[PDB]
């Protein structure tokens, strides 16, 4: 890429581990704890990401049939069938959360396409 | 009359794979087929690797002493110095007739894939 830096030498690990320790002196504890470690390598991050710009979009909510598709995703790793009687999946979907009313509604629509 | 233990580095300190070695270092050819063992120590990205690597470094500086690691398995620093020099001072190893065959062999077969590498 155009913003090809160093590469992952062995000497910037130590660097992870000399910061996170200096970071415990500080606070006057004998014992590093995670946010020291998560402070050190925050220091990191934030010269390294000095180039980029302050222009950062991110969204994941849209409708839950996206979640109920995953469930579909692991019975076809185990086997690989899109037969029509599916009565495994029923069981996946009341053990985490959702109604028995919309998970007909998707069966469908993916039926339709034949996913 | 004494070894010479050097490493080299590359110009753009990064070995490039799609480049010679004759390219990669300015060094002379003729400085290059002196030596005796040329050693090519590169820094491979990789997740088993590092992952063992980081916990070794991890345990020197948790415990001053290897307290997991047997007495008989390192060495000190005192008992390697007497086993180098009572060596170099009595043990003198003679090239027999058999050891000499597989030497002229060894050599023959790697130039057909200089005279220094048979004395090394």
């Amino acid at each position: 890429s155009k913003f090809s830096f160093g590469q992952a030498t062995p000497r910037t690990l130590l660097g992870i581990i000399r910061l996170s320790q200096a970071l415990a002196k500080l606070r006057l504890a004998d014992m590093v704890d995670i946010d020291d470690v998560e402070e050190a390598l925050r220091l990191v991050r934030v010269s390294k990401e000095s180039l980029y710009q302050e222009t950062n979009k991110s969204k994941e909510d849209e409708s839950p049939t996206t979640k109920i598709f995953t469930i579909i995703k692991k019975m076809l790793q185990e086997t690989g069938k899109n037969t029509l009687s599916y009565e495994n999946i029923v069981k996946t979907v009341r053990l985490r959360g959702f109604t028995m009313l919309q998970l007909s509604n998707c069966i469908q629509e993916y039926s339709y396409l034949n996913v | 009359r004494s070894s010479i233990l050097a490493s080299a580095n590359p110009i753009g300190s990064r070995y490039n794979p799609n480049l010679p070695v004759t390219e990669n270092i300015d060094l002379p050819p003729p400085l290059l087929s002196r030596f005796d063992l040329v050693y090519l120590v590169l820094d491979k990205v990789d997740e088993k690797n590092d992952r063992e690597l980081a916990k070794h470094l991890t345990n020197l500086y948790l415990e001053d002493k290897p307290e997991h690691i047997s007495q008989d398995d390192v060495l000190p620093v005192e008992f390697l110095t007497m086993y180098i020099s009572y060596a170099k001072e009595h043990i003198h190893p003679i090239i027999t007739e058999a050891a000499k065959t597989e030497l002229v062999r060894a050599y023959v077969g790697m130039r057909k894939m200089t005279t220094r590498q048979l004395e090394s």
